[PDB]
């Protein structure tokens, strides 16, 4: 029901062109990480929330 | 008689070639003026910007 | 005729004389479009955490 | 044990903020131009922060 | 309020507009006036040929 | 001519890149010097903030 | 190949040297054929766009431009094919300049360096795949550029094929000049100016035409004229740098009499008498919709310029002038003066340079030039005005610094913007100004640091 407030706030539909570049480095790290974690199981880095 | 006429027809092609020359150069000295234009308004746009 | 081919392949002069000038402006063009992106992604930074501070 | 996704600059940046106890000697800065590295430059360069 | 901090824009760009004239008669201070000659010969030679 | 011309013009244009090299670097500078005000500097007004 | 490295693995039955998620799937080396067997797929129908961007991406740059153009609009593609023709070439072009669209641009590039290239066109085996070229570009023709051609271009056999050209540029040259002198191979002669005026009246949707660095004399504009007559489109005509004399002079006011769509015009560098003159300025006094007058690099007259200046009286719309170089002088000074005068002009560009006025038509000028407000620039250097000794000091030893301003330009300049700037609400810092702001801060500089003295050895009690 929030985004169904006739006058959604511009900036919670889209992120800023800094907020997608670090979204982009933090997809960047997450997949260092697993490529380097041959070893260890998976645990849910959760950085990109919704 | 017509070594003269052709001196200054000799001369005639020649002054023309050089009246190109010029129009020729005025032409170069125009397009640096243009984007030495283009330069100063871009400068002048993005200071203004800022 | 050597003096028109001289006002000739100095035509050749005259072209790559441009070429290089044209090169040289839009690498001029490139390299101040990234410094302006760097620039204005730097000041939005500066901007957020003065507005924290 | 603990490992940072991030190097951020509050680390590398503050060498220059101990200058808080001068009232000591002049030292003549003809003998302090040691050569920065230029890989610590190029690397801050070319590596940009996120 | 202090009239003078709360007028930063103009003043600013005031300054701005100064410097955008002054720049202007610097490069125009030395450019533009071979064409006058060039064409001044072409029209005397005009009138000569 | 034109080995002196292109010479000439492509010592124009690496002079114009060390010119605006420099130019950008010292505008980065100052960025980077004023945002150091925002984050150690903050880290710094905290401590004396918690003092007074 | 993959088969016969399975087959290496399999012929001693050793460990598998190839993974099984090692293995590409069908797509992988579908996709590497067709972007290595492109031309039996020109279409890819029902081959999903995925896929299409893909091959694109994974092939390399060299495709037939009449099979890229309507199976590929993928525009890093574009850009990838002209990373590969012309990144090291004479120029790479301005994307804003064409259509936001490389592959228009390519095109156009290479339709230029073809019909360069092409030799003797009027082979039938080259004109036909000329023909064929132009019908598959029909879907992103806008524009049309050759500069120095060499060929007696028939214009009208390409323009049939090009209703979309959205400008036209001619400019007849000699791009490969041989050894031999041919001064018949600089200047566009009677066929060419017949065949392009009778393409242009053989268009609907054309935006603008420059026949310029043409030599184009009264002959031959005739004939680019009669082209022009019929034809229902015309917005841009040029011609700077051309032969044009009092016939051309005449047939221009003529056409501005009957022109009603005309927006741009370039008529400047030509060889005009004071008929000329007369009839320009007649024709664009009762002129409605033409902007500017291009008269520069003319020889009008000081009697051309004051009849000019006396007809556009009328005139309401002609806003850009440039006519710099007619050997305009007291008395036209005057009449632009008296001109300038009225409250009815609202002209933009002011080229008047290249002329030959006096110091003691300031009076005058000033007079005039004290009441003009809707203007906004104009050109007064190189005049032999009143002239400091500094001045000439500074053209002595820096003949580039002859191109000084004359301080009465300066002040017709400073005048002018003062007016245009305050029509703009904007207050003036001039020479002066910044003199007394910078003494002012100066002072108060000075006038500031005593004050710290003072209080600070205040602290040495």
């Amino acid at each position: 029901e929030f985004k169904e407030q006739e006058n959604i706030p511009r900036q919670y539909i889209e992120n800023s062109p800094k907020e997608e570049l670090v979204l982009e480095h933090v997809i960047q790290f997450k997949r260092q990480f697993q490529y380097q974690l041959y070893y260890e199981d998976k645990r849910d880095l959760f950085l990109y929330p919704k | 008689e017509a070594f003269i006429q052709m001196l200054d027809k000799n001369l005639d092609e020649a002054e023309d070639q050089f009246q190109i020359a010029l129009r020729n150069h005025l032409i170069h000295i125009e397009n640096l003026m243009q984007l030495q234009e283009a330069r100063m308004r871009g400068l002048a746009e993005e200071f203004n910007r800022d | 005729v050597y003096k028109q081919k001289i006002k000739h392949l100095l035509f050749q002069n005259q072209d790559q004389q441009s070429e290089l000038k044209k090169d040289v402006e839009v690498t001029l063009k490139q390299l101040e479009d990234q410094h302006r992106i760097k620039s204005r992604e730097l000041k939005t930074d500066v901007r957020s955490l003065k507005v924290t501070k | 044990n603990w490992e940072y996704v991030m190097l951020d600059t509050l680390l590398f940046n503050k060498g220059n903020g101990n200058d808080e106890e001068g009232n000591e000697n002049i030292d003549d800065p003809l003998n302090k131009q040691a050569q920065r590295d230029p890989e610590q430059e190029q690397l801050q360069d070319i590596a940009q922060l996120l | 309020m202090n009239p003078s901090q709360t007028q930063k824009g103009k003043i600013q760009i005031q300054v701005s507009r100064g410097s955008i004239d002054l720049l202007v008669r610097t490069m125009y201070e030395d450019i533009n006036n071979i064409k006058l000659k060039n064409e001044r010969f072409q029209k005397k030679k005009r009138a000569e040929d | 001519e034109q080995e002196k011309s292109n010479l000439n013009i492509e010592d124009d244009g690496k002079k114009a890149k060390e010119k605006e090299d420099a130019y950008f670097e010292d505008i980065t500078k100052n960025m980077k010097q004023l945002k150091t005000q925002l984050k150690s500097e903050y880290l710094e007004k905290e401590k004396a903030n918690i003092q007074q | 190949m993959l088969a016969k490295k399975l087959a290496l693995a399999r012929s001693q039955g050793k460990p598998d040297p190839f993974k099984k998620d090692e293995f590409p799937l069908l797509q992988h080396i579908a996709v590497e054929v067709v972007s290595q067997n492109y031309i039996l797929y020109p279409d890819l129908k029902g081959v999903p766009e995925n896929v299409r961007d893909t091959i694109i991406s994974k092939i390399t740059t060299d495709l037939d431009i009449l099979t890229m153009a309507p199976n590929i609009d993928q525009e890093s593609f574009w850009q990838r094919a002209c990373k590969n023709r012309w990144e090291k070439s004479q120029k790479s072009i301005n994307i804003e300049e064409h259509g936001r669209s490389w592959k228009v641009a390519y095109l156009e590039r290479y339709m230029e360096e073809f019909l360069t290239n092409i030799q003797n066109a009027d082979d039938p085996n080259k004109k036909q795949i000329l023909q064929a070229e132009l019908k598959a570009a029909a879907s992103w023709i806008h524009t049309l550029n050759l500069q120095n051609i060499n060929q007696n271009i028939d214009i009208d056999f390409i323009c049939k094929y090009l209703p979309l050209l959205t400008s036209l540029t001619l400019t007849y040259g000699t791009k490969y000049s041989g050894m031999d002198y041919n001064k018949q191979s600089v200047g566009m002669k009677l066929s060419e100016a017949a065949n392009l005026g009778e393409a242009i009246k053989n268009c609907y949707s054309l935006l603008s035409l420059n026949i310029s660095a043409n030599m184009i004399d009264d002959d031959l504009l005739r004939f680019i004229m009669a082209g022009v007559n019929m034809n229902i489109s015309l917005i841009e005509l040029n011609l700077s740098h051309n032969k044009i004399e009092d016939q051309g002079a005449r047939r221009i006011a003529k056409f501005l009499m009957r022109n009603e769509i005309l927006l741009y015009l370039n008529l400047g560098n030509n060889l005009i008498g004071y008929e000329g003159s007369r009839y320009l300025a007649q024709a664009l006094k009762v002129n409605k919709n033409l902007q500017s007058l291009n008269l520069k690099l003319n020889n009008l007259g000081d009697k051309a310029g004051k009849k000019l200046f006396q007809d556009l009286m009328l005139n309401k719309t002609l806003l850009e002038l440039d006519v710099s170089g007619n050997q305009f002088e007291f008395e036209t000074a005057l009449k632009l003066s008296d001109y300038v005068a009225d409250s009815m002009c609202g002209l933009k560009v002011l080229n008047i340079a290249n002329n030959d006025f006096n110091d003691s038509c300031y009076e005058n000028l000033k007079t005039g030039f004290t009441k003009n407000y809707s203007l906004a620039k104009l050109d007064l250097r190189g005049n032999k005005f009143s002239k400091t000794q500094e001045e000439k000091e500074q053209e002595l030893k820096d003949p580039f610094r002859m191109f000084n301003l004359s301080q009465t330009e300066k002040e017709l300049t400073q005048i002018i913007i003062r007016h245009d700037l305050t029509a703009q609400k904007i207050q003036f810092f001039s020479e002066s100004d910044l003199d007394k702001i910078k003494q002012l801060k100066e002072l108060q500089g000075a006038k500031q640091e005593p004050e710290k003295v003072i209080q600070q050895d205040q602290n040495k009690e």
